[PDB]
């Protein structure tokens, strides 16, 4: 059923699973018409499916043309997701194929679960969790591949870089998670914490700077710092 | 006008025979039940006094031979069975009818309540749901799981009702994912109707049993039956205008019948609300609607 605190090392164990999150698939920019009404514009989107284990991320940028003469976008957005989250499934080598899938939001259970009918065997999960991976768009590397996409297009990141050379999955879940929320709460602070000292660089084949193990403990403090400061001030506590 | 002899009634117990119900007293010359309409089926149904749990019945149509109730002092219940010797069954019911040890069938001349709780259920589909077909009668109970539960365990003793499962293989077309998830259409009127039921009248006939075994039994998977039939057809926006016209007569005297307090146990909130103001059909069923709010307005 539900994942939780309680059963939270359950994302590091050996069964393939996958988190997916539909939250940057239909996005749209509001804006006043001439006549003084309003009217959306669709920008590009993208499903984030991550590997919690090995920090695989299936990036399937969803292009404005997906939208174009549909009604309902905010409900076909779910579908959309479920549809190229089964096709991917599909396009996965049955040993590759996750045992489980966690969606971010439970309006995606029905959605997924039909799509999957096929595979019988692959629970469909929901979670407790407040998972912060709707600032997927502020890592600057993935807004830059959905913003220029002319079509739909699969990228496929690794969001740990090479930290599971250092670290344990847990550790680099952790670490995400407080880089995600961090990026969520106030991210021109986050984005000047990660870039501040111009000696520490991203490697072009990586989304994070290249800290040492003593440098992450320092990024660690001071996201973990505009975290708590930013809810004092949210809630002036 | 046919007749359902009782042997006798050796335990106390309230009798059901389709809406009515009598007191019966332990040892009471009680000798059954006369002036039986023809050309519907007839339930009739006990709750012992001394364990008013396992509510049970024998659905029968008495053009379909001569049936009589006698108490087995073994399996501790009231058994139907057929007289295959007419004559020894005719003289039976004249003995019992002069000696006056028989209930008629009370009904009034205006009230065609049973005609309309059973306008589509037939004797021949309902053996097909309880299949014991040594016995031309089927018994039911409160007890009785449906296949579908059974899924979810003696297959003898199951109510084998119509899967209805709106996540299934079945009910959800390769690529047609939402549009047959949202709009029902295809799984009502290709799978249900033109592939199993073969006919709106079959369909009723399951949706009218399916009810009237949760209200007499309190037959908790007969309940789930008859709300999965309602809202197939609620929640597919293409619908025969005849089967919307009928499904509302249906509703309308499946709730005018129930028994006021069982409202609680027997209405699925969720499916009601659903029918009546979300659903495809929610402004297609206006006598529903109106006995719903006017009786039950607490569910909605």
């Amino acid at each position: 059923g539900a994942m939780n605190s309680s059963n939270y090392a359950e994302l590091f164990n050996n069964d393939i699973k996958l988190f997916v999150d539909d939250t940057n698939v239909y996005r749209v920019t509001v804006h006043k018409t001439f006549e003084g009404n309003v009217a959306t514009k669709a920008i590009n989107g993208c499903i984030f499916t991550l590997n919690p284990k090995t920090g695989h991320l299936f990036l399937k940028i969803i292009h404005t043309s997906v939208w174009a003469g549909q009604k309902r976008l905010s409900q076909l957005a779910k579908w959309k997701t479920a549809e190229e989250v089964s096709a991917l499934v599909r396009s996965l080598p049955k040993e590759e194929q996750p045992k489980q899938i966690i969606v971010t939001r439970k309006a995606m259970l029905d959605p997924l679960e039909v799509h999957m009918l096929d595979f019988p065997n692959i629970a469909i999960r929901p979670t407790e969790l407040r998972l912060p991976f709707s600032a997927a768009m502020s890592i600057d590397k993935l807004s830059d591949v959905v913003m220029k996409a002319t079509e739909p297009q699969m990228v496929l990141f690794n969001i740990y870089d090479d930290w599971l050379d250092r670290i344990s999955s847990y550790t680099a879940f952790s670490r995400l998670t407080l880089l995600l929320r961090a990026l969520k709460t106030n991210e021109e602070s986050a984005k000047m914490i990660l870039l501040s000292d111009p000696t520490i660089t991203i490697k072009s084949y990586h989304l994070w700077p290249s800290f040492t193990d003593e440098q992450w403990i320092t990024i660690e403090s001071q996201m973990r710092d505009l975290i708590l400061t930013e809810y004092g001030r949210k809630y002036n506590v | 006008m046919n007749t359902v002899p009782f042997t006798s009634a050796p335990i106390e117990v309230t009798i059901g025979i389709d809406q009515y119900s009598f007191n019966v007293k332990e040892n009471q010359p009680f000798h059954g039940i006369k002036d039986i309409p023809i050309g519907h089926v007839h339930v009739i149904h006990f709750q012992h006094a001394d364990n008013s749990s396992m509510r049970y019945g024998y659905w029968f149509d008495c053009r379909m031979g001569n049936f009589y109730i006698q108490y087995d002092p073994k399996d501790g219940l009231y058994k139907m069975m057929e007289e295959r010797d007419g004559a020894k069954f005719e003289n039976i019911v004249h003995n019992f009818k002069e000696r006056q040890m028989m209930v008629s069938y009370p009904k009034i001349d205006e009230d065609d309540t049973w005609y309309n709780l059973t306008e589509f259920v037939q004797m021949d589909k309902i053996r097909k749901i309880v299949r014991k077909d040594e016995n031309q009668f089927s018994y039911v109970d409160s007890s009785m799981t449906t296949v579908q539960e059974n899924e979810l365990s003696d297959p003898a003793h199951s109510l084998n009702y119509t899967v209805i499962n709106f996540k299934s293989r079945e009910a959800i077309r390769p690529g047609h994912e939402m549009e047959d998830f949202l709009d029902k259409s295809y799984y009502l009127n290709t799978v249900m109707l033109q592939g199993i039921f073969k006919n709106s009248s079959n369909y009723f006939g399951e949706l009218q049993f399916a009810f009237l075994n949760a209200m007499f039994f309190g037959n908790y998977g007969s309940s789930l039956q008859w709300h999965a039939m309602i809202e197939l057809i609620c929640s597919s926006a293409t619908v025969p205008k005849h089967m919307l016209d009928k499904l509302d007569e249906i509703l309308y005297y499946q709730i005018k019948t129930l028994p006021e307090q069982y409202s609680d146990i027997l209405l699925n909130e969720r499916v009601w609300n659903i029918c009546l103001y979300s659903s495809f059909q929610k402004n297609s069923l206006h006598n529903t609607e109106k006995i719903m709010e006017n009786k039950y307005p607490e569910l909605l």
